[PDB]
């Protein structure tokens, strides 16, 4: 199995500045890491995938790089719709087994 | 004019003249790793052949759905191949049909619910097991008598879609007489396929054929191409390998079915020599004369430097 | 493709719940299906799932003897059977979908979930 | 001086594929066991075409080097004679 | 020396050098009309394929007799062609035997009066009509039962002439069993042909097919070449399409089968490119690389002028 | 410098320039006799085709055992050839398998004592006589009925030897029903051959033909390759030509099948051309483009001399 | 004087046919829909032969023009030299 | 001084083989009576390869002779000019 | 191929006369035959025997009737009232091109 | 339909000179015409054909060219055997259609 | 292949003898076998033999039509019928068909006494 | 048939020299001859065969050339083991007939 640890749960944030996340691998994950953003109340939602690739629907405001030991997700300009919890995921070999992180929170400063 | 340099060039008179600064034309350095082509990601069949992929080899389940690719990469002496001994007819023509198909779509044309008086789940063998348990191909069906009967088959299909289709079926070459009366009931058997521009009739063969992979009997598969508004008709009395899934053609372009042994790593490549990726600008290369994309020309010369300077 | 789930139910610990993940709108026999469990203070979890064309299951090494996952490919539905509930497992559960087989893009379509009560 | 012509036609000195734009591109065809004659023919003609193009490439590079050195020596000779007469 | 002119030439160093009076070597203009070769007057199959001509298509009766020709001109997508759907075996080999025969001669072999117990006039179809009325090919006979009988056929022919013959026969691929019963009494049927070098046995095929030209059935023809003092032996029990007219060979030379759509006009041409007549003395041409007769070589470059003057 | 001599050479400007001492590069003289290659003595089939040597022709007995050779020489339109009219299937793939075998080892498989219920001596024909008396081939056996019986044949072989093998068998194409019922009591007839790669089924052809060499009948022969540790299985109900002798491949190398008419003389040769021996030391030759062993290159011009001197 | 060198050789510089006489004459052959490999092979070999021949022709005419211009320069130059020395 | 010029390097002059290391060696294949469609192709491609090679050889011999005569007059010229200046 | 006709006969006007065009010496089934009358020259039309039809003359498109039998090499004509003179016969070879009526008859008079 | 008118019927001549005929065209007939020569008491004889060329058995004394819209028949030297009536002919369409002229007379003086 | 022969025997003048050439060692049906006579005052002589596949004999021309030679291919044994005669008789072996190397394999002999 | 005559039967010498032989020809033998030697009391042997070349086992002391029309045996370096009688042999065309010589004796002095 593979265990992941993320950057810390509490991170106050105010509009104008910029916030960035991270979650760290344990043994090795080549390029298998997806993203989610879960606003309180509704089902999990998709975000950037493949740890670098974009997808339809998500605005250009959100971004992030990675594909290696260090994984990142960098915002450009804060918006009043960017408050939720964000997570990590990975996938194993042909018999497919998964594992999830512990999650990171974000709140208005 | 006079300067200092340590270059050389070949001429008609002498083959060891040392000259000033020159320009290289031949390209020798290469990167030994298979990578992506113009953004699109390739198809790496790890240890499977093409027949095993198309027919649904149990030990090749990793390619049950594949996105758009650029080329097909295979390995020499692939282990899996066809488990049950046999032969795909016109196997070299199918591989020529590919390298011009760049996308596929798996469609269900005949479901398991269209065979009321026919067994479908008792067609396993020890030639192709799965985690120890016996199994069989995934894209075709092996029919067997049920309640001691093998009624005549009369089925059809009309290609309502705006695209073409690939249909795979087969016949069974039983070993002895007892085996045929065990799996089926009628001794004499035939198979017929009829389309707008096709006409075919086949019968089995009963003999002794030594032993391959521990299985003595054989199999034989065939293929065809359908057209919009066309139709295909099947009639059989036994020894029938009916299809389940077909293939749709939705894009055409340039590809290549190459054989290699190099591993896979993430890159961005423009021309893929089958032993190593190349990214250069000078108009001559030397690695291998089977390229996909846009590469310079191939020569066997070990040195192709043409001088520009004086003396 | 829509993946509306079964519903909601209440049952005391120790029992089993048959949470269903219904779907429609394509070929269900060549797709990847998994489960994500969410106890209140437990972030995101995972169990495993089934590819409906093979007939096996890749369970979770954390609790490899916990759950039982099966699929029916004639009605486009998936099951799950976790037994011997405790006071810990009380909150909602989720189902998902992942396309393609030789590559991992991401769990694209998720749904809305199923809520349970344990006391 | 030399930049007027030699350094100006350096685009023609390189980009030799301007004349070698269409070369026989090798493609892979596979024949079965009982078609040895056709596969043998394919192999031999492919090798023949490759050898013809290799001979061409080597011959032109030889002539280009020869004529380049000839251009330099004849050029410096004509400048020498004109500056001697002047 | 010095003069004034406005020509140009290309050299190894420069490409836009202007030179004095030069000599062009490439011929670019053409007549653009099909004409006659050295007096011998060609054959124009307006809308008719080779198979339709050699079999006698009902709407191709303008070529029942033709004098000496030089080449065969054909049009792409020819409408008339063959009517009752089927195929010609080794059809590409037959069109290779042509372009080596310059003269033909139709000869009457076993006639319509050599079949006492066999019907020969009630064989027609709506696939090939004539002025509304149904019809059938004219160089070949379809035999049907007569007074509920299809007796076995045993016929032979000895080539007494000093020339060789080309004989064409055929088989009928019936759709169902009821159709075969309606036409011929015997269900199981075969045809055998035996010569000094040939040995053939064939049987019909019954299946379910689609609709092309409104006919659910097929036909297959075959061809052979006889020799002086040789003999041909025919034997059949059903589904026989007997011949009436044969073809002689009296001249062998150089010809060419082309594909074009230009009209016919009276001329006297020497080399005939597929798209237009050419008559010139320059040693290089550029129009089309499939010529008949003598005429210069083919190159692709657009300008082949070679300098002759100075400056 | 200046001298005197009477040579000539050709240049781009003129074709009749007379130059001083030059060096010739083309060979124009040849020995005109067939001789040995590096001490190895060739094989001269005087008047005998390959089909008559491999099968065994009664009037070809001089080659019943041969040493190691270098090349096979054959004469045009050889008279002896194969007597009983017929054809060896894939006759031209066999002649490509040859020119890679440099040694043979005749072996005795399935001896004459292995047939207890089938005759093997009354299988003579008048088309292949010996000293005025009827005979037949020598490497194969034509089985006929004995005591009014032709029981089914079930035989097998296992290649225990490291070296491979070449097995030849055949079929009989009878003329009428009376002939078949005379030789073999069973009207319907089939033969089956099964190996680890080959699978085959065949049936005769009864029809009427012409007279070739006074024989109104045909026979067909086949061949195969067997690998070490594999097996070959035969099964027949009639019309069988069983084998007696096989061929063991012991050496592989470079050879050449050539067609000529020159006689045999004792020499030592290295560059044997179809029409004459060659022993030269210059790069270019002009005689014939199908040589064996080390040889100079081939051109078609006649004045390849290149000048070396001045004036 | 030019009649002795260039005007008398006009019949040779023209009608290059005497060296380019054996050219690959294209012959049309037809194949069905189950012999695609052979038809492809025929197409590529015919195109390759045509490409080789046009390559040869263009190269030949280029050097012919170059040597013709150099020839004119050379004989006018040496004629000037001899008339100046005399 | 011809030993330094050409007489000591006569080996290369007679070693034309170094360029013709690989020439299309004709091989003997035949075809039956019902397969003249590729026997024809085989014959034409063999003849084309032979024609290409003989044209190459002849034209190469032509440049070699022309360059040899040019080289000889080059020697007579340059020794002429040194003996004139000295 | 030599051509000879029927003969001569005299009948009342308004009736019909069957004039023949008998020939021998070749394959008659692929040859074009016409009719020329002289009661200058005039035309009626004929029949290609392998097709079984006729192309009557637009001058009297309903006048004549032409038929041919391909087992005896004979062509008929039905002329069903100033016709008091001769009627000839002719033949031109080949189909796709016209050369000329090379083989002409001798004549047949009807009064 | 196609209509043809020839040269005036009466044309007297004496031996020792040339004679030429004519025949109109109306709608175009291209090159599908034929010539003739009828003497009193027998069928005519094909003199020239292809509306230009000649056949076997016709003496070289007779000639005549013109296909497009001109039609001629020129003799070199008048001989005592060139006295008859000559006619004009054409052919149209694939299904044979024909039409004849009226005729011309050359008579001795 | 090894050659052993019958042995010795004595018979009165005019009769015949049946000397054999028993052998073993491989394919016996494609080899050349002959006979050589060594009567005391006769040096080396020749009588003929048989190729076993063909089934004939090329008898001598000195004693034309004298002796009879036969061979059986199921037991690897040649025969000779010879019906001044006191002589020893050898057996020989010549390999290969289209070339002549030599009578490499030789026997050991067989003596026959005539006397009176 | 072909008859052959050999060198004189009687020829004596002593060790330390060379001994040569001769075998004649009558019509033509080309290169189809053989050699033998017969020590008293045993079967013959096989010297240089193929009317020229040599075989395995024969010591290098024995030698000889020939073919054409003259045959020889250049046995040099007389050893104390070379005392026997040597004979000649020839072969004929298809199904063949043979003919032996008469023999030659080399004895001790």
């Amino acid at each position: 199995e593979i265990v992941l640890t993320q950057s810390p749960v509490t991170l106050s944030l105010s509009p104008g500045e910029r916030a960035t996340l991270s979650c760290r691998a344990s043994q090795s994950v080549s390029r298998f890491l997806a993203w989610y953003q879960q606003k309180p109340g509704q089902a999990p939602r998709l975000l950037f995938y493949d740890a670098s690739t974009r997808a339809t629907g998500i605005p250009a405001r959100f971004s992030g790089t990675g594909s290696g030991t260090d994984f990142t997700l960098t915002i450009s300009g804060l918006e009043p719709e960017d408050f939720a919890v964000y997570y990590c995921q990975q996938r194993s070999n042909w018999p497919p087994e998964y594992s999830f992180g512990q999650g990171t929170k974000l709140e208005i400063k | 004019h006079a300067n200092n340099s340590t270059e050389q060039v070949d001429t008609i008179m002498e083959k060891n003249v040392t000259v000033t600064h020159a320009q290289d034309i031949l390209e020798k350095t290469h990167n030994g790793k298979l990578c992506d082509l113009n953004g699109v990601k390739p198809l790496i069949l790890k240890d499977c052949s093409v027949a095993g992929w198309l027919l649904g080899n149990p030990m090749c389940d990793e390619f049950i759905r594949v996105p758009e690719w650029s080329y097909i990469v295979e390995r020499a002496n692939p282990a899996n191949d066809l488990c049950f001994p046999g032969s795909l007819n016109d196997y070299e023509e199918l591989k020529h049909m590919l390298s011009r198909i760049n996308h596929f779509e798996k469609i269900q044309i005949i479901p398991k619910s269209s065979w009321p008086n026919h067994e479908t789940s008792l067609g396993v063998s020890a030639a192709c097991p799965y985690q120890g348990a016996p199994s069989f191909f995934r894209n075709v069906v092996w029919l067997i008598k049920k309640n001691d009967a093998y009624p005549t088959i009369k089925i059809s299909y009309n290609n309502t879609n705006r695209e073409d289709l690939l249909i795979l079926w087969g016949i069974h070459h039983s070993n002895n007489a007892e085996e045929q009366t065990n799996l089926y009931k009628n001794p004499i058997t035939y198979i017929s396929v009829g389309t707008s521009t096709l006409n075919q009739r086949l019968a089995p063969k009963i003999a002794t054929r030594s032993q391959v992979n521990g299985q003595r009997g054989r199999m034989d598969f065939f293929w065809t191409i359908l057209k919009p508004d066309d139709a295909i008709h099947f009639e059989s009395n036994g020894n029938f390998i009916a299809p389940e899934y077909a293939y749709k053609i939705v894009k055409k372009g340039d590809s290549t079915i190459m054989k290699s042994g190099v591993e896979y790593g993430h890159c961005n490549t423009k021309c893929q020599t089958p032993v190593g990726a190349i990214n250069s600008s000078m108009p001559f290369h030397n690695i291998h004369p089977l390229t996909i994309g846009e590469c310079p020309k191939y020569v066997k010369s070990n040195k192709l430097v043409l001088a520009t300077g004086l003396r | 493709v829509q993946l509306v789930q079964s519903g909601a139910e209440v049952k005391k610990p120790g029992s089993s719940v048959k949470v269903s993940c219904k779907a429609s709108g394509g070929t269900f026999s060549i797709y990847t299906f998994t489960w994500v469990r969410q106890a209140p203070g437990h972030g995101l979890e995972w169990m495993g799932g089934i590819l409906p064309i093979s007939g096996s299951a890749k369970y979770a090494q954390k609790f490899l003897g916990r759950v039982t996952i099966t699929a029916d490919e004639s009605t486009s539905t998936v099951y799950m059977e976790l037994s011997s509930l405790r006071s810990e497992d009380t909150a909602i559960y989720y189902c998902a979908r992942d396309p393609y087989s030789n590559y991992f893009y991401g769990l694209d379509v998720w749904g809305q979930g199923t809520t349970v009560t344990v006391s | 001086s030399t930049q007027k012509a030699i350094d100006g036609v350096t685009n023609k000195v390189n980009s030799i594929i301007d004349k070698m734009n269409t070369q026989f591109e090798a493609v892979g065809r596979e024949f079965n066991n009982l078609e040895r004659r056709i596969e043998n023919l394919n192999k031999k003609m492919e090798d023949g075409f490759l050898d013809v193009w290799t001979y061409n490439a080597e011959l032109l590079v030889l002539m280009e080097n020869e004529r380049t050195l000839d251009f330099h020596d004849s050029n410096v000779k004509n400048l020498y004679d004109k500056v001697r007469l002047q």
